[PDB]
RNA sequence: CAUCGGUUUGGAGCGGCAGGAUAAUGGCGGAGGAAUGUGGCACGGCUUCUGCUGUGUGUUAUAGCCUCUGACGAUACUGCCA
RNA sequence: ACCGAACGUGAAGUUAAAGUGCCGGAAUGCACGCUCAUCAGACACCACAAAAGGUGUUAGUUCAUCUAGACAGCCGGCCGAAUGAACUAGCCCUGAAAAUGGAUGGCGCUCA
RNA sequence: CGAUGAUUUUUGCCCUGCACAUUUUAGAUGGAUACGAAUAAGACUUUUUAGUCGCUGGACCAUAGCAGGCUGGCAACGGUGCGCUUAGCGGAAAGGCUUUGUGCGCUUGCCGGCGGAUAGCAAUGUCAACAUGCGCGGGGAUAAAUCCUUUGCAUACGACUUAG
């Protein structure tokens, strides 16, 4: 009962780049605990949650949500490609984001 | 093109930059290096210039031209009342460099050195050490703890002495007080003698 | 390959340019990592040819003013912080932050000295240098340079590593005990049930 | 060419106890005990018996082979030098200046003392090593007798001695003054 | 490369005059069959007056390692091209296949020579039966009897960036 | 005595058996160069495989020729009897284990953390008074 | 969320068919042979012959291996499956 | 000005040339070797280095001596098994000296 | 970067126990889980002969209960949280690590009884540590610096050394 949590741990690593142009539009996210593109095959269309919090309360609530998913792998180390309703900001390069079990296909 | 002839550099580039130093008192920036099988001895010093004057003197200098003969030079003369020793440093080695621990007063302060610590002294309540004199209340173990904090973690111990700018002609009432370090002896033996 | 709050890696016998990047890495992606014993790195070749490197590095200065120019620092915590901050983008406000997830340190000081010290296989110089290579201890780079401080580091390592000793019996002997009681509640009904599922 | 495998046999004599543990050696014999440290060698040890010492090499190049038989060398060495010692002669070689050697105790340290060499006001001072003793020879004139356990102890005192009389500014096949090793055996 | 053995029978273009040209036989080692016939040309124009545009490819065919879990040694013939001359040279390796043996040599005298595929001919790979056959010693030494050896040092790899414990190479 | 501390290393001999993918058994049949070896058994293909891609197990099958054909492999496989003897050693234990662990499902964890709270109260009960 | 259509990236995917030296191997059988010669035998150095071992001899014995081959049976690889 | 590729505003997929330790998206990937530099080297155009040398190390070529005991060492013996010469070319080293401090792009890298 | 002196008789300041409300966050969401050293080596047992361990943390600890409610019993006299309390160690940046007794809870070690619905088939569905402010309560203390005049060990002016 000391723990609670449903979602895989992420980050947010960095925006879909070559060497001096950058891709917003997609996201490279670090599942913790994947190491290949195998393991990460298997959050291929799972959801993703960024929560942060703002200064303004919307419906007494100060904490805000930008979702997106899973769409592909990346690279042979088990990064995946993400794909956010809102482009996530730069800021949050670094930033712990939640990989939710759902759609679940188990 | 080269210099059409050589010639030395004008002036050192080790006492650069030429600035005003930071404070008139001079700071002794190395102490004599400690030698344990001595015994406890303060380092160094706090006198006035007063000014300089000519001696004689016969000259002991075998194969000099002037061995046993009379030579008159200049000398400077150093008027140095005595100090008066009002408190002790502790140093710690760090990797960082030497850390000052603590530093434990005595319970009276003159109030030639109490005037060290203020800008406007006659406008003022003259409040300085004043909790710090009732720490020896009756049994002094707070200062008793801080000098064994002192003899157990110090590796370089200090002196804090000042001077009796009274017995001087200057009408300067500000005492000079300093750091003195004691070489000599264990930590424990610079720490009773102070 | 779990996130970690603090990861501290003990810096001893570890290659500093592989340890660099991978730090770099982990800074980079949010991680705060803590290195210690920077004066237990490795460089690999002989002393003197990385000492020859150091001195070509004091070679460069600002001709027109010293004090504007390179500023070589001496400690072996700041050679590893050079190599560091080499492989970040240090002059933006990302890498500057990144930089801000990083310390490093000569020795165990508080609080790390009763903490968990990891290790980095990829950077370790025993798995990585051919095994006749000749290497170099950043500790001894540092004092041929003019690092002041070995003597301090090693006199309080020597003492943190006698409390450390103390430490380890203390642990060594109540595991001992536990490891009894756990034989004395063997073959009981939960061990029977634990062993047939694998625990 | 990486050689497979590449073998040295030490051989220990009856009285002589060869001790080896994390390329540590501790050789023990009647007169004394050596130690020696060998971590910046790759090598490996097998006892054969209480006579025989394998000393091995796996998969090794051409230097790292190299340094095998060395390994051996020295060991037999230790081993010779705690059974039988060490013992270097050296004769003093002057033309014109006679050459004053005294053994002096200065500040609890002995040292060799040289003097007159070449006619110089200067006096040269020679530390001598632990474990390694200096005697001026009787039976002989103008001889200095290095001896002890160690052979590289030995040997470095009586080139420390030879070195510091080196002739400087002049046609040393001509001034050919100065202290040199005559004869290098042992004590027994 | 990774590479096969062909055999690559050739002849030249029938004529009025000769309507039986004699059939020619190279073995190639190449990667694929495409290679296999440019390097049969290569050599036939090296050896006789034909062309591909003149003559005619009449078989290719895989030859396919005999014993292929048999440990053998090859001797292999070569002549090479360097930055200054052309050197013949004699080589020995130990492998189960011929291709294999043919394969390292490639890497050897890339390695060894810097000499590129380009810059080689393989005249003769031969299996050498008798260990009297055997004239080079980085391969002689693994013909003694009762062969042992360990493998000191060895490296673990890590799934892990961080390990909780001390590193060992003890096998 | 000389008390000389000898290197307890794995040898590449005929004999040695191996884990190959760390799930197969196989035995070392002769020695290619110091890279590679051949490699039999009677569950795995007889193959030339590098010995970095191998680990030598403390197990050597006795009295092997070099080049042994399968069946001859086989045949002194079964009579020493190998299998058992890698099955009952602590490496193939921890091994079996480990597979054990990986097929549990999520109520036999409920299961195993239950089990462990029952030995748990027990150990601190016998450690107290002991 | 479901189902569809268009585009597309995948799976430790599963099955069928064909070709080749109608794979080469391997396993089984037969014939021949040798050595980095197993047992045995004859000499030895250390072993209460305690994986004892070394050197000679010779050809399966108390291990085996190589070559050729006879009838089967697979697999790899490359293609095809509307 | 070279390589790739030529351009309306977008989404998804795949590539070219170039890359994948970090700066930087992508392997501290699999593999066979070579090299240790007290000025290593590091990728076309292109931003340099030669002749000549080295018992550094590697691999080759051709001669010659070899169990009818080769070379070395103690006086034919003695352990026993390889040895000598000339030559070829890989990497490394010498050859290799310029002026602000400084550039395989940087960090740094040595079974890379 | 450290040590140390003094810190406003103002309703201002310091320390402290709560209660409430706020702003920020380079980014909590069971636990940063403590020998040292070697690596051609370590650690066990006998014997220094030999056997055994590793071959990754896919570990260890913790983990059940309206984000964890309300009650009952059994077995043990243990485990754990919080509050006082005893003693010791730790100065590298110690600010932490142990420890005595006591009290109040909980205990999932075992067995019970009652409650959860409707948030509607998902919408972070809001649960943390740091900080500040504000209300109370309890303790505690009761300054200086600058301008100005002066000095001349100083000085273009600032600044500096003095004195008032
Ligand atoms: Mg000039
Ligand atoms: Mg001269
Ligand atoms: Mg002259
Ligand atoms: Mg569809
Ligand atoms: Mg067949
Ligand atoms: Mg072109
Ligand atoms: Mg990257
Ligand atoms: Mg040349
Ligand atoms: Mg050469
Ligand atoms: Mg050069
Ligand atoms: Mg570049």
């Amino acid at each position: 009962a000391e723990s609670h949590r449903l979602y895989v741990k992420g980050k947010h690593i960095s925006y879909q780049r070559s060497k001096s142009v950058t891709n917003p539009n997609v996201s490279l996210i670090q599942i913790e605990g994947v190491a290949s593109p195998k393991d990460a095959k298997f959050y291929l269309g799972k959801r993703i949650a960024y929560v942060y919090r703002a200064p303004k309360e919307i419906r007494g609530s100060k904490i805000r949500v930008i979702w997106g998913k899973v769409t592909r792998t990346h690279g042979n180390n088990g990064l995946v490609r993400a794909n956010f309703k809102k482009n996530l900001p730069p800021k949050t390069f670094g930033a712990s984001v939640r990989i939710m079990l759902y759609p679940s296909n188990i | 093109s080269h210099r059409k002839y050589e010639a030395p550099r004008h002036g050192s580039l080790g006492f650069l930059p030429r600035k005003r130093a930071a404070k008139q008192r001079g700071r002794v920036k190395s102490f004599p290096k400690d030698v344990k099988s001595k015994p406890v001895a303060l380092t160094a010093f706090l006198g006035y210039k007063a000014g300089m004057t000519t001696i004689v003197r016969d000259l002991d200098r075998p194969g000099s031209k002037m061995h046993k003969r009379e030579v008159v030079e200049a000398a400077t003369v150093v008027d140095t009342p005595p100090m008066v020793v009002v408190g002790v440093v502790g140093y710690v080695e760090t990797p960082r460099g030497l850390r000052s621990l603590t530093t434990v007063w005595a319970e009276h302060l003159s109030e030639e050195v109490r005037r060290r610590f203020y800008k406007n002294w006659y406008k003022s309540k003259k409040k300085a050490f004043t909790k710090y004199s009732g720490k020896y209340a009756t049994d002094a173990k707070q200062v008793e703890t801080e000098l064994a904090r002192i003899k157990k973690y110090a590796s370089v111990v200090r002196v804090l002495a000042h001077t009796q700018i009274k017995k001087t002609p200057l009408s300067q009432k500000k005492a000079h007080l300093a750091e003195i370090q004691i070489n000599g002896g264990s930590v424990s033996d610079k720490v009773d003698w102070a | 390959s779990s996130f970690e709050k603090v990861v501290v890696i003990d810096g001893k016998g570890h290659l500093l340019g592989r340890l660099a990047s991978i730090v770099s890495k982990q800074i980079l992606n949010g991680q705060k990592v803590v290195v210690v014993r920077c004066e237990e790195l490795n460089i690999s070749g002989e002393f003197f040819r990385n000492k020859l490197k150091y001195h070509d590095y004091l070679r460069k200065a600002t001709r027109y003013n010293k004090k504007k120019g390179p500023f070589h620092f001496r400690a072996p915590s700041r050679i590893l912080y050079k190599a560091i901050r080499g492989m970040i983008p240090h002059k933006t406000a990302r890498g500057k932050a990144a930089l801000e997830r990083l310390k490093v340190f000569e020795g165990v000081p508080p609080p790390y000295d009763k903490k968990k010290r990891v290790v980095v296989p990829q950077a370790l110089r025993v798995l990585r240098l051919k095994p006749g290579r000749k290497y170099t201890t950043v500790g001894k780079l540092s004092s041929a340079v003019g690092w002041k401080y070995e003597s301090v580091v090693e006199k309080l390592e020597e003492k943190r590593k006698v409390q450390s000793a103390e430490y380890y019996a203390k642990k060594k002997a109540l595991t001992k005990k536990l490891n009894a009681a756990k034989a004395s509640t063997a073959e009981s009904e939960a061990a029977q049930k634990l062993a047939a599922f694998g625990y | 060419m990486k050689y497979i495998q590449t073998d040295q046999i030490l051989d220990i004599p009856e009285g002589v106890t060869v001790d080896i543990k994390a390329r540590v050696v501790k050789v023990t014999g009647p007169r004394g005990e050596l130690t020696k440290d060998l971590k910046h060698i790759d090598v490996t040890f097998n006892k054969i018996n209480n006579r025989a010492i394998k000393i091995t090499v796996h998969n090794g190049d051409r230097k790292h082979v190299a340094a095998l038989r060395t390994v051996k060398s020295l060991i037999a060495n230790l081993i010779t030098g705690v059974t039988k010692g060490y013992k270097y002669k050296m004769r003093f070689v002057y033309a014109h200046f006679p050459i004053n050697v005294n053994i002096i105790k200065k500040d609890g340290q002995d040292y060799v003392e040289i003097r007159n060499f070449l006619g110089e006001k200067r006096v040269r001072e020679v530390k001598i090593h632990e474990g390694v003793t200096m005697e001026i020879s009787s039976t002989q004139k103008d001889e200095l007798i290095v001896s002890g356990n160690s052979l590289e102890a030995v040997s470095q005192n009586a080139a420390d001695i030879q070195q510091i009389c080196r002739v400087r500014n002049k046609d040393i096949r001509k001034f050919l003054d100065g202290i040199y090793v005559s004869e290098r055996g042992t004590i027994v | 490369s990774r590479l096969n053995e062909y055999q690559v029978i050739g002849r030249n273009l029938p004529t009025e005059s000769v309507p039986e040209p004699k059939l020619f036989r190279m073995r190639i080692f190449a990667p694929n069959t495409v290679v296999a016939k440019s390097r049969y040309w290569y050599f036939l124009q090296k050896l006789h007056k034909v062309k591909k545009a003149s003559g005619e490819i009449v078989s290719v065919n895989i030859i396919s390692e005999a014993k292929p879990t048999k440990v053998k040694t090859f001797g292999i013939w070569l002549r090479y091209e360097s930055r200054s001359g052309i050197h013949n040279m004699y080589k020995e390796y130990r492998d189960v296949t011929r291709v294999g043996a043919v394969e390292t040599m490639y890497q050897d005298l890339a390695a060894r020579h810097r000499a590129r595929f380009r810059s080689i001919h393989i005249l003769k790979v031969v299996e050498l039966e008798k260990t009297d056959d055997v004239k080079r010693q980085y391969v002689k030494q693994f013909l003694t009897k009762d062969l042992k050896f360990p493998l000191p040092h060895r490296v673990q790899k890590s799934k892990k960036l961080f390990q909780a414990t001390a590193p060992t190479t003890f096998y | 005595s000389s008390t000389v501390k000898a290197a307890n290393w794995r040898f590449v001999e005929v004999g040695r058996v191996v884990l190959v993918d760390n799930k197969e058994l196989a035995t070392i049949v002769e020695i290619i160069d110091q890279k590679r070896v051949l490699i039999d058994g009677p569950k795995i293909q007889r193959q030339a495989i590098a010995l970095a891609k191998i680990v030598l197990t403390p197990i050597v099958l006795p009295n092997l020729p070099r080049g042994s054909r399968t069946a001859t492999v086989t045949k002194k496989w079964a009579a020493a009897d190998i299998d058992a003897k890698w099955a009952a050693s602590g490496w193939a234990k921890k091994l079996a284990n480990k597979e054990r662990r990986s097929q549990l499902s999520d109520f036999e964890r409920f299961q195993v953390m239950v089990l462990k709270k029952q030995r748990r109260f027990a150990t601190k009960k016998a450690l107290v008074k002991a």
